[PDB]
RNA sequence: UCUCGUUAAGGAACUCGGCAAAAUGACCCCGUAACUUCGGGAGAAGGGGUGCUGACUUCGGUCAGCCGCAGUGAAUAGGCCCAAGCGACUGUUUAUCAAAAACACAGGUCUCUGCAAAAUCGUAAGAUGAAGUAUAGGGGCUGACGCCUGCCCGGUGCUGGA
RNA sequence: AGUCGGGACCUAAGCCGAGGCCGAUAGGCGUAGGCGAUGGACAACAGGUUGAUAUUCCUGUACCAGUUGUUUUUGUUUGA
RNA sequence: CAUGUCCAGGUUGAAGGUGCGGUAAAACGCACUGGAGGACCGAACCCACGUACGUUGAAAAGUGCGGGGAUGAGGUGUGGG
RNA sequence: UUGAGUGCAGAAGAGGAGAGUGGAAUUCCAUGUGUAGCGGUGAAAUGCGUAGAUAUAUGGAGGAACACCAGUGGCGAAGGCGGCUCUCUGGUCUGUAACUGACGCUGAGGCUCGAAAGCGUGGGGAGCAAACAGGAUUAGAUACCCUGGUAGUCCACGCCGUAAACGAUGAGUGCUAAGUGUUGGAGGGUUUCCGCCCUUCAGUGCUGCAGCAAACGCAUUAAGCACUCCGCCUGGGGAGU
């Protein structure tokens, strides 16, 4: 999917301070785009299957990122999906 | 796409008909229209030739394009549009000096196209070139047969024709329907192929649409009086007594050839294969 | 003899056959099975209320009272259920003894035909097929849908052969 | 009957068809051009009058297209 | 074939759309809107299924009482093959 | 901050989808030569051939599978993936130790994938081959052997959801002698080491000690020692009826 280009560049517009690779802010804003891209890619060959498994393992993976956050506060989880704009 | 009507009256069980998603507009060019009649099946003398015809909507006959013979002046095509006549749809162009006139509509094009057909055109959907300058291999159509006649070959929906290879003269071709042959290498064509490719898959479903579009019930044979069809007559339900099943003129209906066996194309025709 | 009205007790014993008559029939409310192509069967079945006066009418209606044997008080206005055969259905048919299980019918399949197409009307010019071009046009058999559609090319046709 | 329906307007199916293309004779078919309302397009309204007629006669108020007579701008080039 | 014309009144609710909900996006569920149909009940209209009479008839094919279709493969007028 | 994850630096791969393309071979076709056989078996026959066969040479057509490299090699969660090139795309491993601060594991119902055979709709059809036909062997042979041959095998989109789908060995995690090869790495000495030697991570095979096992055997890739979460069993038939 994303290449460094603006894999670097938005984990500086959600930073929580300088170098930030880990914030559970920035981790999941990152899967959201690149699975936002793979969506993509399966509208266009939609018999890849063994692709939209590691779909399916990011999306988890950023449902359990999204819990953990909640669990600590709820202001940063609240206020991000609402920066995000997501969580049906 | 084509739809599948929920069976709700048994005249509506399983239906289908086209989407119509992708014809632009519903209002024709006034200038290109010309009336019609509905024959009937009937001549001069006022007698039916051909049974089976006559009796249904109205018609108004629009003047396609067949011989694209302007050249060196971009078309730009505006609206598809449907078309009762043939079975397949239509697009409508401006050039840029001002004039307009019909397009058939390959299986591809789009509004915004820009087409071009002189002898040394490019080869993409659309353009219409002399057979001789289309490279091998391709899938072309509007094929002529005389050179300046306009089209008369493939012309209806979902048909392909490749081109096998050139000579000398003339330049060979692989029909539709699998038979080969050779024509004129200065005939006029364009490339790919026709466009409503689903207008074999509609089950028309009710009595009345088949009577919609002209046609007429054609009684069975064997029902008729022995003086008005061969097979006729018989007192129960009757299998064919004569041999070799016939028409209701003679003329045996399976198995029988009917080319006219000195015709003046033998010369051209390479293996008959599908008829 | 024809066209009408009424009937004790019995209620299909008449009869080839309940033919003919009798019975139900409007609006509002409750409720409704097997079966199925899931849309239907379904107005299934089987039940209840309706007049007039006053009061309250939130709005619709609810309360109280009055009379008759009978309150859509007359005319207009579906009888229903349980099984089998045929045909899928809406249509069409012998003006003037037969309206069906007959023909049509959407779908199936074989076959012909490369465009001055086959086919048909005509001695011919000329026409229709068509201002169409094999996903098109004629001919033969079968007749929605579901599951299917075995064996034989010796005989008779058709196509190919040299 | 200027005004209503039709003619002195237009055409559809169909028919006739100068030349013309075919055919023992007779004749068959067809181009140009025409004919053909069931369609298009178009200027009048109310009341009164008789034994019988009335957007026709009468009264009042109108409308269409033209012709004459005194009543207001000139190179047929064409700024008339 | 070309050109006009006629179908009182009433009922049912396909496609589609909109709004909620559910999902990572989705199949999908519920409402309101929407008005398809050789759809439904029924007059004019078109027909002709049963019966009784009539049968030198009112009539060289009807009548009375019942019956079917009624926006369509519709009915009919004028001019035509 | 040790588990987990992210950053930064590198590495390998028949992991997947889409779009084109190559040679060899079998077969049909066209032509030249060419004369009586070819093919088949334990033995034979059926069969194709003097309307010129087999053979042989030249060119054309069409569909399918990818010779050698090929390896107890590689990748994938399993089913599985091998001609070549391009566009999109997933996962794993070693190094560093920037960064968050236990975010973990397992996981009834649910959802996804799922060899071959099979069904539907539309294509395509060279070889091979259930059914079927003929020839043989046999007491009989609707079978094994031979000569033909239809669906199928391939392509697109749907459907079904099963195998001895096997290592007959659920998943996570930690501890307990050795030796020996092999795929991919990172470090250190010798160094032309890119040809040795030493340390370490990750898979992958063979031998073998404790321990275990009813024996057969397994043994850092436990069937040993232990905790957590799931599934399953309780005599053989009746019957997965």
């Amino acid at each position: 999917a994303i290449s460094q280009e603006r894999k670097n560049e938005i984990i500086k517009e959600y930073a929580r301070h300088e170098g930030d690779t880990g914030s559970p802010e920035v981790q999941i804003a990152v899967l959201t785009e690149d699975i936002n891209q793979l969506n993509e890619h399966a509208r266009t060959h939609k018999k890849d299957h063994h692709s939209y498994r590691g779909l399916m393992k990011k999306i988890g993976h950023r449902r359990n990122l999204l819990a953990y956050l909640r669990k600590t506060d709820i202001q940063r989880y609240r206020e991000l999906i609402q920066r995000l704009g997501l969580r049906r | 796409a084509i739809k599948k009507y929920k069976p709700t009256t048994n005249g509506r069980r399983n239906m289908t008909s086209s989407d119509f998603a992708e014809i632009t507009t519903s209002t024709p060019e006034k200038s290109l229209l010309q009336p019609l009649k509905n024959n009937a099946g009937r001549n001069n003398n006022g007698r039916i030739t051909v049974r089976h015809q006559g009796g249904g909507h109205k018609r108004q006959y629009r003047v396609i394009d067949f011989k694209r013979n302007k050249d060196n002046v971009a078309a730009v095509v505006k609206t598809i549009e449907y078309d009762p006549n043939r079975s397949a749809n239509i697009a409508l162009v401006h050039y840029e000096d001002g004039v307009k006139a019909y397009i058939l509509a390959p299986k591809g094009l789009e509004v915004g196209m820009r087409l071009v057909s002189g002898p040394e055109a490019d080869i993409k959907v659309g353009n219409a070139l002399p057979l001789e300058n289309i490279p091998v291999g391709t899938v072309i159509h509007n094929i002529e047969m005389k050179p300046g006649k306009g089209g008369q070959l493939i012309r209806s929906a979902g048909t392909s024709a490749q081109v096998l290879g050139k000579e000398g003269k003339y330049v060979l071709i692989r029909l539709n329907s699998g038979e080969v042959r050779m024509i004129l290498a200065t005939c006029r064509a364009t490339i790919g192929s026709v466009g409503n490719e689903q207008h074999e898959l509609i089950n028309i479903g009710k009595a009345g649409r088949s009577r919609w579009m002209r046609k007429r019930p054609t009684v069975r044979g064997s029902v008729m009086n022995p003086n008005d069809h061969p097979h006729g007559g018989g007192e129960g339900k009757t299998p064919i007594g004569r041999k070799a099943p016939v028409s209701p003129w003679g003329q045996p209906a399976i198995g029988y050839k009917t080319r006219n066996k000195k015709a003046k194309s033998d010369k051209l025709i390479v293996r008959r294969r599908t008829k």
